[PDB]
């Protein structure tokens, strides 16, 4: 403790709280940040999900072609 | 006025709109954290002058609620609802030293430098509104000085406390360093 | 030393700038708002992450491996229908 | 670019715009999470479907190595 | 747009919860301020006497206060160079 | 520091003594095994 001596502490202050203006402002940034992520990742999982449908659509397609290809094929070696 | 009640905290420039916080009661020292500069302040007739007539020194002013700097600062803090992360301060950043004022008492257990180093003044200045709210006038009197005598001996300390090492002697400062 | 990002919970009982016992609710909602919009975004950015990683990730995967596997049933294809066209 | 200092209730009230469409674009992200949830739970199926005709042709292989 | 900087006069109460800036500053300003009204409206001298000279001790200490955040953090030397653009 | 045999200089920013020229010190030994202090270099 300190008698007299005005450097033995440092009495706190009311709050280490800004203004509502830099409140304001980080809610801005935070929003804008979010925004812009939405709206292009949006567009881009928009897209993706379109080119990965229109593909595995494709895809089982294809994969029905093969496996009754594959069937007749082989039933076809099994009579002979 | 006096060094237990100060408190030194970084600042967020962004070129302008940078705003005071609520403790402010008085301005201390103002720098940087890097190699080191010291601001001055100046009025709002200056910098708007100094905006379109036109980088070592620096100035500001104090625009209502704010504080404007000529140069486009661009001074960076964490944001709000950071959860510690101290974050290494980056550079550009400015160290603010000023007087805030100091929490009210809210519970019987809650002190204050103020208790540990000089509470007769405290007890004093008390007195004071305590024989005012009864009829009473020596007694407020001779607190009154008594508490104003504690005051002045207090801040007497304060000045003897600064710039109290060694002697001055201008050593005729005529700018040597001129070439830049 | 310190940076002022604790939240506000008290008045300036001395002091001509700050807030006030009229003003302080609006501090204290103000920081709750910025606070929810940071937990959206922090949100909002994980299942973006969440997604594009994982989709972008499986999609690569069983892409390659659907057509490693493609290529090696029609290479076997073909050389069994080269050796029944032998024989 | 530098504006008023507006009162904390105008600061507060401009604080809270930021939230409705946050609102309706996590209403869409909801909605995102879930087809992408279909679109794993389908790929899962045919990763087991793959699996099982891998085995069968590592089964088959075998017998024609045997066979022949 | 052209932004002014004015010291704007504040309302009056009319209401018991209303509240100010100075009732959380300093209270005791506007006590002994009406209670100096109110020992003159009874035919009290000495109560005048006294709360007058706490109102001014009060707003002395507070217009001091504002003249203390002034521009005081620099040297008052070396006259500025405003002059012109030609050098 | 900007425009700048060596003379000293110190300042008090709050609760920190700052000098020019960076000098270093240093503490002498601690241990109070009766033994003296030894005190330091620079």
């Amino acid at each position: 403790v300190n008698n007299v001596g005005q450097f033995g502490a440092t009495e706190g202050s009311i709050g280490a709280y800004k203004q509502a203006a830099e409140y304001a402002a980080d809610s801005k940034y935070w929003a804008l940040l979010a925004e812009s992520k939405f709206g292009t990742i949006d567009d881009l999982i928009a897209e993706v999900e379109r080119l990965y449908q229109q593909g595995v659509l494709m895809k089982q397609d294809i994969e029905d072609l093969k496996q009754d290809f594959k069937d007749q094929d082989a039933r076809l070696m099994s009579l002979i | 006025r006096i060094p237990p009640l100060e408190k030194e905290v970084y600042l967020d420039i962004k070129d302008g709109v940078a705003y005071i916080p609520p403790d402010y009661l008085e301005a201390q020292w103002m720098m940087r954290a890097k190699d080191g500069t010291i601001f001055q302040v100046t009025s709002p007739e200056e910098i708007s002058y100094r905006r379109q007539h036109g980088n070592q020194p620096v100035n500001f002013a104090r625009f209502g609620s704010r504080f404007i700097f000529y140069p486009s600062i661009e001074a960076d803090t964490p944001y709000y609802p950071d959860d510690g992360s101290p974050l290494i301060p980056a550079e550009n950043s400015v160290i603010l030293s000023y007087y805030a004022d100091p929490p009210e008492f809210h519970e019987d257990t809650d002190t204050s430098t103020i208790l540990t180093i000089a509470p007769e003044l405290l007890l004093y200045f008390t007195l004071r509104h305590a024989c005012l709210f009864v009829q009473d006038d020596n007694g407020v009197q001779k607190w009154s000085a008594l508490g104003k005598a504690i005051l002045d001996e207090m801040v007497e300390q304060n000045k003897k406390q600064e710039y109290s090492g060694s002697p001055i002697a201008i050593p005729n400062n005529m700018t040597r360093l001129q070439s830049s």
